[PDB]
């Protein structure tokens, strides 16, 4: 038995030779369009995003993502119609019990961030202005992104 | 922000402690070895004396009233254990006041932080109250009468139940001072009386803080509630709100009034 | 008496078996 | 001892991002197996970031990482921070959370670098303390890649630290 | 207005709060009835009944 | 308009039902098969016991004895329906009022 | 039997020198809305 014939071989790891970053060779799409929606910013789509966004999050999550659209340092001020964000998600890998690390790049038209996302499902909601959006439930109860020091 | 409640409920534990239950244990602790070693040697010397001489029934009347005893004994010795029954009382009375009838979920407060949280949203409002009487110099005094009454009503509210708050804590921590001197009272027959007594004492004071903790903790908490969303806005009548909160205080007074007599009604209704 | 106590024990075991929202915040879209 | 116990090494067949060139296993396992200051920066990174900072809800991702990262010493010093009365579960529990950010890491020598940071506490008040500024000093090697898929998902270099200190800055 | 408004309230209030007391105080005897339905076993726990 | 007495006693109400009403509920609910089956073969063992031991009446005495303490514990266990007897009391106020 | 281990079992990999990228019932109607309002709109950017 000892044998098997069989063998495994190992994922090899790639390094990025720009960020040093080692890459091995349902939830992940929520937690993808999560990020990208709540991260990126467009005065044309930002409507959509922000509630998207708002029906994503747990009413915590809510209050601190509308506080980035609030004061003279607000999104809709600082990038406001002359200034636009584009984000994609590179990978997403849950580790555990309501939790995953999504790995994701943004940049400015007129960067690399890792989001830690915290997370559950309420069910399908019972509004047709929700249910056309997040029928699973999908919510974020706890978020953090931190970005590379320096360069990245 | 407004803290009451809790500052007298320290100060009330800490001179119910430190007299009370801190006199107890020391003078427990100084008698338990001499008290140990004089059953003992007392022990040993009737054993002889039945043995040779007195009276006795050797093996069953002889060692189960030494049974009795030692059992007694170290049942009142198990006193010595005193800060871990103020612990007890001091944290039954959070936990139960918390979550057990408002369902809602406890970071883990305890009574005077709820009571204090509840009287500074009152007290919020009257300082709102104030503040647009001072802004109308004259034809403003209306503003000070609604926030007197807005202050009034908080304050006697969280007034009577923190002091019935405040008796319970002191009248258990004096019974539990005073109990070993009534535990041994159940040793002559004449004595048993005050040990009948003092326990009813104990089961009055321990369902009137059962009762003021719980119910307390929900009224509180409804008056708290109800007074954070008043406002001095265009949108609400002043009528409405000034008379709701009024409602409110006497309401959770008379029910409170009530508890007192229903806890010693129970004390009396268990025989004891 | 054995029919009787188990009719009644039927009974009670038959009444034995027998017995998440999104935020709200300030609006998404504001005027550019 | 012909059991299938012990499989190959975990092998990482590096692979360079400007000529795509491919490397293979080496004695990086009994050295150094983290290589270039771009790599070493991105775990000295991950480590104090995670090591330092804390979240109820996200904790036990950075616990375990923080162990998967550490050598048993080390391992040993982060769990104890959990333990006790003045247990970081029991300090800040479920009402206060700590965030940090790394600024600028600079490797200094053979297995060490220094990192420089910041921290800060929020908690459910809603309030926010001042930030802090901290600077660790990481001792470090790797150990190449670890035998277990729950490890080689979260550390497939081996990256470990030997030793750890952070002082206020 | 003040003279109104505590009339108004203080007969409100009480009236509405021993309507609270006799609400709470039946729920109370009707959930803890069994303990004491069950009383009636036995003759020296009758005076619980 | 003025509610403030509505949702203060629908407060109430649910207050008293998830803490005074559903816990009696809960534990009813629970040792009703239990106590239930305890009951049944106590009787059996102890109607045998009796007729092969300590003296009893078994035509007047047994069956009589157990018909009391059937019907009580018949009751007291009939109280774990709690919901009819809470909306009936929920009930009776408006209805008078 | 063991002396003679198989063949070295073939191994090849592919490296894509642009992206580093190292190679060796209610579900029918929330794509279909998705799609629709992906295909019938146009943005140069998105």
């Amino acid at each position: 038995v000892g044998f098997s014939q069989p063998a495994p071989a190992p994922l090899v790891l790639r390094v990025d030779n720009a960020t040093g970053a080692v890459d091995v060779v349902v939830d992940t799409y929520w937690l993808n369009q999560y990020v990208l929606n709540r991260e990126a910013y467009d005065y044309n789509t930002i409507q959509m995003n922000y509630d998207t966004t708002a029906l994503l999050s747990a009413p915590a999550v809510q209050q601190d993502y509308y506080k980035l659209f609030d004061g003279s340092n607000a999104r809709d001020r600082v990038l406001g119609n002359k200034a636009r964000i584009t984000v994609r998600v590179r990978s997403i890998q849950p580790n555990g019990r309501g939790q995953a690390t999504v790995r994701f790049t943004t940049q400015q038209h007129n960067q690399h961030q890792i989001a830690t996302i915290g997370y559950t499902y309420i069910g399908a909601p019972m509004r047709s202005s929700d249910r056309l959006l997040n029928p699973l439930g999908f919510q974020v109860t706890s978020y953090r992104a931190d970005p590379e020091i320096l360069n990245n | 922000a407004f803290e009451l409640f809790t500052p007298l409920f320290n100060k009330i534990d800490q001179t119910t402690a430190t007299y009370v239950t801190d006199i107890s244990s020391r003078a427990i602790a100084a008698i338990t070895p001499v008290v140990s070693v004089g059953l003992t040697l007392g022990f040993i010397t009737y054993g002889w004396l039945i043995i040779r001489g007195a009276v006795e029934m050797p093996v069953a009347e002889f060692l189960n009233r030494c049974l009795r005893i030692g059992i007694i004994v170290s049942i009142a010795l198990a006193g010595g254990l005193y800060q871990g029954e103020i612990a007890n009382a001091i944290t039954t009375v959070p936990d139960e006041l918390a979550s057990a009838l408002l369902g809602n979920p406890t970071q883990g407060a305890s009574a005077a932080a709820l009571v204090d949280q509840s009287a500074q949203q009152g007290f919020d409002r009257a300082s709102e109250a104030f503040e647009e009487a001072g802004f109308f110099s004259s034809d403003g005094l209306l503003y000070g009468l609604f926030g007197i009454i807005i202050l009034l009503a908080t304050g006697l509210l969280a007034a009577i139940g923190g002091a019935f708050l405040l008796l319970a804590k002191i009248a258990l921590a004096l019974l539990a001072g005073l109990g070993p001197l009534f535990i041994l009272a159940l040793i002559w027959q004449p004595t048993h009386r005050f040990f009948d007594q003092w326990a009813q004492q104990v089961l009055n004071y321990g369902l009137l803080i059962v009762l003021f903790a719980a119910v307390f903790g929900l009224l509180m908490q409804i008056f708290g509630s109800y007074m954070a969303d008043l406002r001095f806005d265009g949108a609400q009548n002043v009528a409405y709100a000034i008379g709701g909160s009024v409602i409110l205080s006497i309401v959770s007074i008379v029910l409170l009034m009530q508890l007192p007599s229903i806890a010693s009604g129970l004390a009396g209704g268990i025989g004891l | 008496l054995l029919c009787v106590i188990a009719v009644v024990l039927v009974t009670l075991s038959y009444k034995a078996y027998k017995v998440q929202v999104i935020p709200g915040y300030t609006p998404r879209p504001i005027r550019p | 001892v012909g059991f299938s116990q012990p499989a190959p090494a975990p092998l990482v067949l590096r692979v360079d991002n400007a000529t795509g060139a491919v490397d293979v296993v080496t004695t990086l396992r009994e050295h150094e197996s983290s290589y270039g200051e771009v790599v070493d920066t991105y775990w000295l990174n991950q480590y104090v970031l995670n090591r330092e900072a804390y979240d109820y809800n996200t904790i036990q991702m950075n616990y375990d990482t923080t162990a998967l990262l550490s050598a048993p010493a080390v391992q040993q010093d982060y769990y104890k921070l959990f333990d006790g009365s003045n247990a970081r579960d029991r300090v800040l529990g479920n009402k206060a959370r700590i965030t940090v950010r790394v600024r600028s890491i600079q490797p200094n020598g053979r297995g060490q670098a220094t990192v420089r940071f910041t921290t800060q506490q929020h908690n459910s008040n809603g309030t926010v303390e001042a930030p802090q500024h901290q600077i660790a000093t990481i001792g470090y090697t790797y150990i190449g890649a670890p035998m277990r898929s729950s490890d080689r998902l979260l550390n497939p270099l081996g990256f470990q630290v030997t030793s750890y200190r952070a002082d206020p800055e």
